[PDB]
RNA sequence: GAGCUAGCCCUGGCCAGGGUGAAGCUGGGGUGAGACCCAGUGGAGGCCCGAACCGGUGGGGGAUGCAAACCCCUCGGAUGA
RNA sequence: GAAUGCCGGCAUGAGUAACGAUAAAGAGGGUGAGAAUCCCUCUCGCCGUAAGCCCAAGGGUUCCUACGCAAUGGUCGUCAGCGUAGGGUUAGGCGGGACCUAAGGUGAAGCCGAAAGGCGUAGCCGAAGGGCAGCCGGUUAAUAUUCCGGCCCUUCCCGCAGGUGCGAUGGGGGGACGCUCUAGGCUAGGGGGACCGGAGCCAUGGACGAGCCCGGCCAGAAGCGCAGGGUGGGAGGUAGGCAAAUCCGCCUCCCAACAAGCUCUGCGUGGUGGGGAAGCCCGGGUGACAACCCCCCGAAGCCAGGGAGCCAAGAAAAGCCUCUAAGCACAACCUGCGGGAACCCGUACCGCAAACCGACACAGGUGGGCGGGUGCAAGAGCACUCAGGCGCGCGGGAGAACCCUCGCCAAGGAACUCUGCAAGUUGGCCCCGUAACUUCGGGAGAAGGGGUGCUCCCUGGGGUGAUGAGCCCCGGGGAGCCGCAGUGAACAGGCUCUGGCGACUGUUUACCAAAAACACAGCUCUCUGCGAACUCGUAAGAGGAGGUAUAGGGAGCGACGCUUGCCCGGUGCCGGAAGGUCAAGGGGAGGGGUGCAAGCCCCGAACCGAAGCCCCGGUGAACGGCGGCCGUAACUAUAACGGUCCUAAGGUAGCGAAAUUCCUUGUCGGGUAAGUUCCGACCUGCACGAAAAGCGUAACGACCGGAGCGCUGUCUCGGCGAGGGACCCGGUGAAAUUGAACUGGCCGUGAAGAUGCGGCCUACCCGUGGCAGGACGAAAAGACCCCGUGGAGCUUUACUGCAGCC
RNA sequence: CGAUGUCGGCUCGUCGCAUCCUGGGGCUGAAGAAGGUCCCAAGGGUUGGGCUGUUCGCCCAUUAAAGCGGCACGCGAGCUG
RNA sequence: UGGGAGAGGGUGGUGGAAUUCCCGGAGUAGCGGUGAAAUGCGCAGAUACCGGGAGGAACGCCGAUGGCGAAGGCAGCCACCUGGUCCACCCGUGACGCUGAGGCGCGAAAGCGUGGGGAGCAAACCGGAUUAGAUACCCGGGUAGUCCACGCCCUAAACG
RNA sequence: CCGAGGGUAGGGCCCGUGACUGGGGCGAAGUCGUAACAAGGUAGCUGUACCGGAAGGUGCGGCUGGAU
């Protein structure tokens, strides 16, 4: 349930914030945070390579366990659910009976105090991780690896999930968050359930300053520029586009497909995304 | 108003200094030329 | 050549005073339970007035200047992009 | 002899402008060849959240003293940041280094690039961040937390004693963190005292007084006291913290828990060491054996790693503690004490400025800290003033025009003007009161009005004490007094009605544009399955992102409300294993050159052969587009209706003389005495129209229109007054410009606008203050225009390439 | 074109006369009063407002009258902009 | 107190038939549609047939002149939670009643807001026919919507 | 002191009127089509929604006050 404000300033009229209700602990595990090196969109040459970035709130990076097959058979108690500024999902602090402590992203329904485990023999319940070939067809799942032992890569954002659709040989068939039907190897790990914080998409930033807190610098339209700057630049007064809409670099940006055609993974994608 | 010369000794030595020139092909050609011309100073003097 | 200027990165610092009084909380009312209402408490905000500080709206002066952009009066922001 | 030529010299303008903030000067005494300008004394003025004091940059001897005045100083100069000389900067504790890491830089291993070089985990470097031991006073012409005095402290080495499984670059803990608000108790700082110390004073009508004036503290180890910070203890199990671990983590059990304890800091006290005013006297002496006490106010500072709340979720590494590993356990470490040892560089002076950045002793620019008192509601605001620092390095007169800045004005009151431009008005606090409309927040300080000083009397609550007095804070009720006037000076909104545009706070053309432009939350389209797309790079490598479709990139639109129609023929994009065209290559019918020949060499048909294009289809919040003619209804006019040509299809809703309307000041209505503007309508829209969005919209605006009230020197229509200039005298003394000049009017003439030619008229020689009509006045080899087979930026279905991609 | 600043306003005027008024006249389809038309005449005079950047013009209220032109469409080393 | 019938309501589950789409096989000259047609689809391999998969919505037979609810309304099946109601016994209370201005709550479809979901259907819309014309009826397409959650709207031939 | 009233400012209700505009009633001798009454030639009506020169059409759900 997103939280609204009374319109006591022009921005508070629309601004909405998360309720933060699932959060049980307001400080990160000190041994699991590292400094996050802000870039401003600059690469190692010092050049901007992603425009309109920088100036956001300072953040520490919490180390996330995107493997989990790391500790097959060792159960862990869900100790806390915390805020992570580096992702849309919440994160869950796990106290393994090992004594080892790890973070995973918090699935929907995850409860502080419950136990979770990973492995081929794990029960099919929210928070447990198994190789895909041991999770029943039709169950919704998240934190999915793309190739075995390379780490969870799919269905990681707030409220997202993938659904197991069937089996074929060494591979399973997943419906990804985007609706794409893709083959994933059966030895790839995944965690049962959907990612939590599903109301994330209902947040209304409310004012220009909110974007700035997030490190999003103002984006300026190509049509507001000059011909040296942008294909849409120039014209006396306002102008329509006068050509197929284009990026700052000239490629068309209304429909032009850009996935590389001879890519090897096409053998494993059944059906491109819909919508 | 604020003018263009705002002296800074660390900035001066780190930018125009002898060790800065030696790190770089163009910088070593500067020293070569200034020695060839007979300059009394090859590099700007900085107090340290 | 980024000691001017533009952006970003790391690490520090600064913003007199006054005003408005959001959520929440407590109490009372209300109800089958509620919604909700009232009072108190509370202290939110690219909130208000206004110095420092950051600006440069209108006018006047200056025009071989005090100054290769200044001066006076007035005016904008002043917890925030 | 000319090149707006080059270098130099020297003229003209000219004894002219100016002499750099309008904070301000006067006299006496001294020095000296010389004095408005140097020193001293008294008087006057100016700053006082500074125009005072401290620190960091930057500067580099400018610091102190003596002796000088050619030049530098906008005048003068005996003076000086100037000339010459001599002196002056003293640290284990202050800052930096012999410590740590941040971005970044560098870079064993490694990767990449024609060369030069580009990357790169570890490591290293890198600070105004982390860490770390000195406080107060005295002393010099000039340094002082540095010298000295008193009281403290740190590390290293060695030794003694006590204790302990000692031992690390390894494991762990800790260091370690946001923003806003904030408690308790302190301190800095401040106010008062009828109390304590003090040289003195009694004026000029009164006062010998509970008189006036002056001061009434600073540092301090242990110990103790007050206030806070931090921290549970024990055992067992243990598979995690790349070895080990008794540590840490996890599980279980038992005592402790807003407790005390243990520990650390702050504050107070504290042996001891200091300081110590006015006044008088010549920096020093005296005051003085100085006194050194009580009360109130009180931080944004301290306790601190305190507390609460919130979302945007807030460095690292070492010092430190703990664990163990090799090893070593005659060691080693810990603790106490003693003796010894403790290096390098900075230290002067300026530092909101005459010593820094601005060519200048330049009204500009420059980061941190302290920044007293009283009054005004508060305050760092305003006025005055303390300490302290200044009067701004040309002066003296005069009392015109004109200019600047300022004050007032009869009657009128916007009649001014493009415009109330400018200037008036309004102005703080308290109380009463307050409209349409609204997104219910607002609009709102709406509007509008009343109050405001002083004296006496009665009286309520709070803070500190103690519960009281005292002090301090917040009130209330009567009765009076004075003036033109009580926020009596300074600082402190004029208001309202109605349109356009943009939702809003923000951003912009450094130095002619601040806006209606950019941004903006929000809406939609589209790309991207992760070695993502995309971007930079030849590459390696990076950003994206230690992110993963509720994510990231591109595009347009731009809060919110109600909406966003029709055309897919062309262009784009997307889909289409058919077909057509299609390059290299394959293939080799057939033909050719040469040779005596085997052979060698060349041409070459059918057929096979990709992307692309053609072709089929989809697609508008993709590029874009969205008609004409004739006829027709009981008067006319008009045309719901019909016919017809064309098109891919002919503009829907809504709006409309509009930021769009040519004709145009359209027509009508409103407002005005009068309205090319304004508002409301109509619709023949030259040439609105739906995300280059359409129509609205509360609130917001140094945006641009129209009107009204208030009030005014804006004006009728000008007058007077003030200061700084202008003027005169002394001092110093520019500038652009300049063919040379002995340089008048008219009517003519002349390359067509004549001081210079003709004719006539007028005119003694030379200045000073003024005014701007001419010298086609100065300035700038015309911001327009054209020309040059001149240049550059930009576009595209111009040409031709290249990257990139297929 | 090695520059002759261009609309309008303000200020300051001066000139022409094809005269708007005032003075003197002839003719009249001039009874008077008032007008019409032409002649002489440049001495003086020739208002204040609403609109619009306007010149011009329309309009309001007056007037004896509310003249038309030239002077680089007079006048930016005089101002405005 | 002891029993009964019921699509009464809410929540979570779950079954099969059919339609559509996609994949594989097999097969070819039409299919579809109507009063008759055409648009449309189909040699780029449709329709018809077999196998596989995905997805949404509605529940055939039972089914009735039936049942339940205050009305709107409610229909595969299972479970849980829950309302009303009838019967028997005649056991308890002792008129505790009836109605009901206001109030409050519920309230088919369409519609609205936010977010999902989307097979079939289908306003608007495009096209083919029909017709004198046909902004209709018929046919081929087709977006909201129809479905779920939450919040609105509060209407009806909400009728016996 | 109170006080007729006057004055300044801001609200509330009512009436008259207004460029222009919306539909309504009546007239009828017109133009267009023919929506309802018969199965009215697509059974009708209905709430709502979207659309069309017009009556009206269609969607969704409802009623019979529907012929055969
Ligand atoms: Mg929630
Ligand atoms: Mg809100
Ligand atoms: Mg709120
Ligand atoms: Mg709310
Ligand atoms: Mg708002
Ligand atoms: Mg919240
Ligand atoms: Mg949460
Ligand atoms: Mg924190
Ligand atoms: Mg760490
Ligand atoms: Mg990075
Ligand atoms: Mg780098
Ligand atoms: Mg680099
Ligand atoms: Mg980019
Ligand atoms: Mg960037
Ligand atoms: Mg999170
Ligand atoms: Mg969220
Ligand atoms: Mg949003
Ligand atoms: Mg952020
Ligand atoms: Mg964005
Ligand atoms: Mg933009
Ligand atoms: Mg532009
Ligand atoms: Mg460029
Ligand atoms: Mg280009
Ligand atoms: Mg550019
Ligand atoms: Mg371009
Ligand atoms: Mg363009
Ligand atoms: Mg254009
Ligand atoms: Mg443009
Ligand atoms: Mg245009
Ligand atoms: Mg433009
Ligand atoms: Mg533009
Ligand atoms: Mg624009
Ligand atoms: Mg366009
Ligand atoms: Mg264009
Ligand atoms: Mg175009
Ligand atoms: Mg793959
Ligand atoms: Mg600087
Ligand atoms: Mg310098
Ligand atoms: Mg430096
Ligand atoms: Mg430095
Ligand atoms: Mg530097
Ligand atoms: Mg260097
Ligand atoms: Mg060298
Ligand atoms: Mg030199
Ligand atoms: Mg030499
Ligand atoms: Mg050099
Ligand atoms: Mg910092
Ligand atoms: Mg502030
Ligand atoms: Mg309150
Ligand atoms: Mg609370
Ligand atoms: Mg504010
Ligand atoms: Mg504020
Ligand atoms: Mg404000
Ligand atoms: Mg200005
Ligand atoms: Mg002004
Ligand atoms: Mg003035
Ligand atoms: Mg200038
Ligand atoms: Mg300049
Ligand atoms: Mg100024
Ligand atoms: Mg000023
Ligand atoms: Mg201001
Ligand atoms: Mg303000
Ligand atoms: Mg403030
Ligand atoms: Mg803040
Ligand atoms: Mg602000
Ligand atoms: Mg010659
Ligand atoms: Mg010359
Ligand atoms: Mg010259
Ligand atoms: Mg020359
Ligand atoms: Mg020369
Ligand atoms: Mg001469
Ligand atoms: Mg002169
Ligand atoms: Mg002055
Ligand atoms: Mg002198
Ligand atoms: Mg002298
Ligand atoms: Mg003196
Ligand atoms: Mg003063
Ligand atoms: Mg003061
Ligand atoms: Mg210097
Ligand atoms: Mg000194
Ligand atoms: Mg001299
Ligand atoms: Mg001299
Ligand atoms: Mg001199
Ligand atoms: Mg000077
Ligand atoms: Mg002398
Ligand atoms: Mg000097
Ligand atoms: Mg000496
Ligand atoms: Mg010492
Ligand atoms: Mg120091
Ligand atoms: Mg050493
Ligand atoms: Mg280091
Ligand atoms: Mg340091
Ligand atoms: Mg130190
Ligand atoms: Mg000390
Ligand atoms: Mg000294
Ligand atoms: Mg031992
Ligand atoms: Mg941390
Ligand atoms: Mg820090
Ligand atoms: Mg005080
Ligand atoms: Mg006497
Ligand atoms: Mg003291
Ligand atoms: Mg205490
Ligand atoms: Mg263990
Ligand atoms: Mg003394
Ligand atoms: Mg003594
Ligand atoms: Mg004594
Ligand atoms: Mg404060
Ligand atoms: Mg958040
Ligand atoms: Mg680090
Ligand atoms: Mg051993
Ligand atoms: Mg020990
Ligand atoms: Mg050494
Ligand atoms: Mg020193
Ligand atoms: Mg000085
Ligand atoms: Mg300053
Ligand atoms: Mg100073
Ligand atoms: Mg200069
Ligand atoms: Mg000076
Ligand atoms: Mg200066
Ligand atoms: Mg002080
Ligand atoms: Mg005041
Ligand atoms: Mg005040
Ligand atoms: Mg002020
Ligand atoms: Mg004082
Ligand atoms: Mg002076
Ligand atoms: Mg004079
Ligand atoms: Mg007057
Ligand atoms: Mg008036
Ligand atoms: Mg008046
Ligand atoms: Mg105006
Ligand atoms: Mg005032
Ligand atoms: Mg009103
Ligand atoms: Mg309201
Ligand atoms: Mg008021
Ligand atoms: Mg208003
Ligand atoms: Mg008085
Ligand atoms: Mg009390
Ligand atoms: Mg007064
Ligand atoms: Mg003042
Ligand atoms: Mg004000
Ligand atoms: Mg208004
Ligand atoms: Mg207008
Ligand atoms: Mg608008
Ligand atoms: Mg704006
Ligand atoms: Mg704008
Ligand atoms: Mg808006
Ligand atoms: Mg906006
Ligand atoms: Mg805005
Ligand atoms: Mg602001
Ligand atoms: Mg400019
Ligand atoms: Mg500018
Ligand atoms: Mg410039
Ligand atoms: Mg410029
Ligand atoms: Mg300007
Ligand atoms: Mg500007
Ligand atoms: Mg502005
Ligand atoms: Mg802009
Ligand atoms: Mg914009
Ligand atoms: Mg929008
Ligand atoms: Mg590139
Ligand atoms: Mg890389
Ligand atoms: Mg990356
Ligand atoms: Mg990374
Ligand atoms: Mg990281
Ligand atoms: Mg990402
Ligand atoms: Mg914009
Ligand atoms: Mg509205
Ligand atoms: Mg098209
Ligand atoms: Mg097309
Ligand atoms: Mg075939
Ligand atoms: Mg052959
Ligand atoms: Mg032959
Ligand atoms: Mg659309
Ligand atoms: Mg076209
Ligand atoms: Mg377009
Ligand atoms: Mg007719
Ligand atoms: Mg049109
Ligand atoms: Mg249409
Ligand atoms: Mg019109
Ligand atoms: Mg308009
Ligand atoms: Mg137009
Ligand atoms: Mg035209
Ligand atoms: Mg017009
Ligand atoms: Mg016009
Ligand atoms: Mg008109
Ligand atoms: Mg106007
Ligand atoms: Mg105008
Ligand atoms: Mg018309
Ligand atoms: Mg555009
Ligand atoms: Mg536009
Ligand atoms: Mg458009
Ligand atoms: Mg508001
Ligand atoms: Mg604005
Ligand atoms: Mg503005
Ligand atoms: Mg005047
Ligand atoms: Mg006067
Ligand atoms: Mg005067
Ligand atoms: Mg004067
Ligand atoms: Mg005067
Ligand atoms: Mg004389
Ligand atoms: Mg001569
Ligand atoms: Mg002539
Ligand atoms: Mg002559
Ligand atoms: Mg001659
Ligand atoms: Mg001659
Ligand atoms: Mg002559
Ligand atoms: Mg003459
Ligand atoms: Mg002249
Ligand atoms: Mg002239
Ligand atoms: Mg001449
Ligand atoms: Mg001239
Ligand atoms: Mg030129
Ligand atoms: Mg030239
Ligand atoms: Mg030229
Ligand atoms: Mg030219
Ligand atoms: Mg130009
Ligand atoms: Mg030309
Ligand atoms: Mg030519
Ligand atoms: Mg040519
Ligand atoms: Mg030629
Ligand atoms: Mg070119
Ligand atoms: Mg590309
Ligand atoms: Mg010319
Ligand atoms: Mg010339
Ligand atoms: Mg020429
Ligand atoms: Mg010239
Ligand atoms: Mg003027
Ligand atoms: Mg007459
Ligand atoms: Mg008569
Ligand atoms: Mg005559
Ligand atoms: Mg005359
Ligand atoms: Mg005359
Ligand atoms: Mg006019
Ligand atoms: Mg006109
Ligand atoms: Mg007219
Ligand atoms: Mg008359
Ligand atoms: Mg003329
Ligand atoms: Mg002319
Ligand atoms: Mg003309
Ligand atoms: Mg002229
Ligand atoms: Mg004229
Ligand atoms: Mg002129
Ligand atoms: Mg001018
Ligand atoms: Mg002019
Ligand atoms: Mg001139
Ligand atoms: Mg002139
Ligand atoms: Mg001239
Ligand atoms: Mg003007
Ligand atoms: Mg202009
Ligand atoms: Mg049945
Ligand atoms: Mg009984
Ligand atoms: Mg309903
Ligand atoms: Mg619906
Ligand atoms: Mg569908
Ligand atoms: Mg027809
Ligand atoms: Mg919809
Ligand atoms: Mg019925
Ligand atoms: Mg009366
Ligand atoms: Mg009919
Ligand atoms: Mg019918
Ligand atoms: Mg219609
Ligand atoms: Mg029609
Ligand atoms: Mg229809
Ligand atoms: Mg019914
Ligand atoms: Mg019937």
């Amino acid at each position: 349930a997103v939280k609204k404000f009374k319109p006591y300033t022009p921005s508070r009229r629309f601004m909405t914030v998360a309720d933060f209700s699932e959060i049980t602990k307001t400080e990160p595990e000190k041994s699991l945070v590292k400094p996050l090196k802000k870039t401003g969109g600059r690469n190692n040459q010092g050049r901007i390579t992603v425009r309109f970035r920088g100036g956001g709130h300072k953040r520490l990076y919490r180390i996330i366990d995107f493997k989990r097959w790391d500790k097959v058979g060792i159960p862990a108690k869900v100790a806390a659910i915390e805020y992570d500024p580096n992702r849309s999902a919440r994160i869950a602090l796990l106290h393994y009976v090992d004594g080892e402590k790890r973070y995973i992203i918090a699935p929907d329904g995850l409860q502080v105090g419950q136990q979770v485990v990973a492995g081929p023999d794990a029960p099919i319940q929210v928070g447990n991780a198994l190789p895909l070939r041991f999770i029943p067809v039709g169950t919704v799942v998240h934190a999915v690896e793309l190739e075995p032992k390379k780490g969870a890569k799919l269905a990681r954002a707030a409220g997202t999930s993938a659904q197991i659709q069937g089996r074929e040989g060494d591979y399973v068939i997943l419906r990804l968050p985007s609706g794409e039907l893709r083959k994933v190897h059966g030895e790839c790990y995944a965690t049962v359930g959907a990612v939590g914080n599903a109301d994330h998409k209902n947040i209304v930033l409310g004012k220009a300053g909110r974007s700035r807190w997030l490190g999003r610098r103002p984006h300026v339209r190509g049509a507001a520029m000059n011909p040296v700057d942008h294909p849409h630049g120039g014209g006396e007064g306002r102008a329509p586009r006068g050509r197929p809409p284009a990026s700052p670099w000239g490629w068309q940006t209304k429909g032009l497909k850009t996935r590389k055609r001879r890519k090897p993974s096409s053998r494993f994608i059944i059906a491109r995304r819909k919508k | 108003m604020k003018r263009t010369w705002q002296p800074n000794r660390r900035k001066r030595a780190k930018t125009h200094g002898f060790r800065a020139r030696m790190r770089t092909p163009g910088g070593r050609k500067v020293l070569k030329r200034r020695r060839q011309k007979g300059r009394w100073r090859l590099t700007p003097a900085v107090r340290k």
